[PDB]
């Protein structure tokens, strides 16, 4: 068994070549472009030979082990050598240890667009090849497979704008949302791997089952539960650096996703005719499916039955797992964080009163505990989009950075607070029942790209206790700090 | 962690019987649920097995494996056959599915 051969196969060259190099770039963020063009070459005509034969020298040799091989032969030749002088698994653990979200490096220059442009004609795979790892090296926690959506995006702007009238007019533009689209993205994707990296699954998957089941709300537990354990796979083994097999394992998920739509979602026909890496794109951004139509209310299984605290107690995560899904399906109108708070308060409650002699008369009235975490977030959205509504995005953003300076680095407050004036503009356009859901949520990626800002320079601690207190709570810790 | 099903083929006769066989491996966690499902042939929806009647389920969750046998066998019956399992912390896995034919 050769698995870069079956990764190399399962992928195809074009896929495989790209990944390796996103890769590389991601850990050796501080190499030139063409020293990451060696390896990549280098790495593909031996894949090559094992795809020929699985029993060629070195073909049985894990990813890491063959990858590290790569990198570390580079090395011997700061920290960074320490990693190289480890052996599997420290090795990759070294590694992964030391992709600094930040470590400076300077903000990208791009050439005028008559010379990228002509790049572009000149050699589209090299000028392809080189925004990838511009990008990569610069975002080490950026979702791999997502990166490709990318390249096939930026591919078709210069494709479009080449052979325009004003090049600038048409490329620009779509180069800066692609940019933005892209900081946004590996934000998201840092928030994933923040929480697989230290909790483990536990909380992703709680994360996944309240998404999924707010998507998917007339797919059954079951399959919901077996989406969230592929999901948590694919993002395990990117967030780990097992690039190849995170992308084989994404398109094998879209694969299984769309040959089962009719247990999933009405809403997935138009994914699943599109291209493999356009596919798993629409089917990650795709609008929620309609709930059933009658669906009964939570209080006969969770706070009338008898068997609650039965249930509860032979597989917690299981029911609390049930309790997540039946309530999210039944709130697309819900950020997901509020939703963790309802499960976490249904959690606290049944742990406490399923230990009373009569459990029922103890929870019987949980539901009402649920009120006043709700209303929170409701009402703060409805007072900040009230208040954006009548003073604008500028002074929105100056009235917010006023009040988180007053309350705790200025080109990060100034940054963090135009982002935040943004969110004002781009939710409160929304109706009432969809605001939450994009609020609450790009929040929570402001909020963890804030905490990580900090978390390489830690001067201030505060900040800290409430980034690394509670993930759920992050937003109502950090939004309820006074001066 | 993955979910084994045998066999992958089978084709019996009318009136023969059919066992497959799940196991769940590659984990630390024990088995909790069981799911049965049949996909018809030329089908983009699978729909969850009734085990009743000619459906009986075996469960040993020591060995953590689960077989589902069919008593009689009939045309009607051909059919793609899918085991899920899942263990106590959730973590969800499907067979890779048996195609079984059935002939007169």
């Amino acid at each position: 068994k050769s698995e870069v051969a079956h990764r190399f196969k399962d992928l195809g060259e074009e896929n495989f070549k790209a990944l390796v190099l996103i890769a590389f770039a991601q850990y050796l963020q501080q190499c030139p472009f063409e020293d990451h063009v060696k390896l990549v070459n280098e790495v593909t005509e031996f894949a090559k030979t094992c795809v020929a034969d699985e029993s060629a020298e070195n073909c049985d040799k894990s990813l890491h082990t063959l990858f590290g091989d790569k990198l570390c032969t580079v090395a011997t030749l700061g920290e960074m050598a320490d990693c190289c002088a480890k052996q599997e698994p420290e090795r990759n653990e070294c590694f992964l240890q030391h992709k600094d979200d930040n470590p400076n490096l300077p903000r990208l220059v791009r050439p005028e667009v008559d010379v990228m442009c002509t790049a572009f004609h000149d050699n589209e795979e090299t000028f392809l090849k080189k925004y990838l790892y511009e990008i990569a090296r610069r975002h080490p926690y950026f979702y791999a497979p997502e990166l490709l959506f990318f390249a096939k995006r930026y591919k078709a702007a210069f494709t479009e704008c080449c052979q325009a009238a004003d090049k600038a007019a048409c490329l620009l533009p779509k180069l800066d949302e692609l940019r933005d689209e892209g900081k946004a993205s590996s934000a998201k994707q840092r928030l994933k791997c923040a929480s697989l990296q230290k909790f483990g699954e536990r909380a992703f998957k709680a994360w996944a089952v309240a998404r999924l089941s707010q998507r998917f709300p007339k797919a059954e537990f079951a399959e919901v539960s077996k989406l969230v354990t592929d999901l948590t796979k694919v993002h395990t083994e990117c967030c780990h650096g097992d690039l190849l097999e995170c992308a084989d394992d994404r398109a094998d998920l879209a694969k299984y996703i769309c040959e089962n739509q009719d247990s999933i979602s009405s809403k997935l026909k138009e994914c699943c005719e599109k291209p493999l890496l356009e596919k798993s794109h629409c089917i990650a951004e795709v609008e929620n499916d309609e709930m059933p139509a009658d669906l009964p209310s939570l209080a006969a299984d969770f706070v009338e039955s008898k068997d609650v605290c039965k249930n509860y107690a032979e597989a917690k995560d299981v029911f609390l797992g049930m309790f997540l899904y039946e309530y999210a399906r039944r709130h697309p109108d819900y950020s997901v964080v509020l939703l963790l708070r309802l499960a976490k308060t249904y959690e606290t409650t049944l742990e406490k009163c399923c230990a009373a002699a009569d459990p029922h008369e103890c929870y019987a009235k949980v539901f009402d505990e649920f009120k006043p975490l709700v209303e929170e977030p409701q009402n703060l959205i409805k007072q900040n989009c009230e208040l954006f509504e009548q003073l604008g995005e500028y002074k929105f953003q100056n009235a917010l950075l006023v009040r988180y300076t007053k309350k705790v680095s200025t080109p990060t407050l100034v940054e963090v607070s135009r982002n935040l004036g943004k969110v004002g503009s781009k939710c409160c356009k929304h109706p009432e029942a969809k605001r939450m859901p994009c609020a609450e949520d790009y929040l929570s990626v402001v909020l963890n790209q804030l905490c990580v800002l900090h978390e390489k320079t830690p001067v201030s601690d505060r900040v800290t206790k409430c980034c690394t207190e509670s993930l759920v709570n992050r937003r109502p810790c950090f939004s309820a700090l006074e001066v | 962690t993955r979910v084994d099903q045998t066999p992958r083929t089978a084709t019996r006769e009318t009136g023969e019987s059919l066992t497959i066989n799940c196991v769940l491996t590659d984990t630390s966690y024990p088995l909790y649920s069981t799911y049965w499902y049949r996909k018809n042939p030329g089908s983009s929806n699978k729909e969850q097995i009734s085990i009743s009647g000619r459906y009986v389920e075996s469960v040993n969750k020591g060995t953590k494996s689960f077989s589902l046998r069919i008593k009689d066998l009939t045309v009607a019956d051909s059919a793609t056959y899918i085991c899920r399992a899942m263990g106590t912390n959730i973590w969800t896995g499907d067979g890779a599915g048996t195609v079984l034919t059935v002939n007169h």
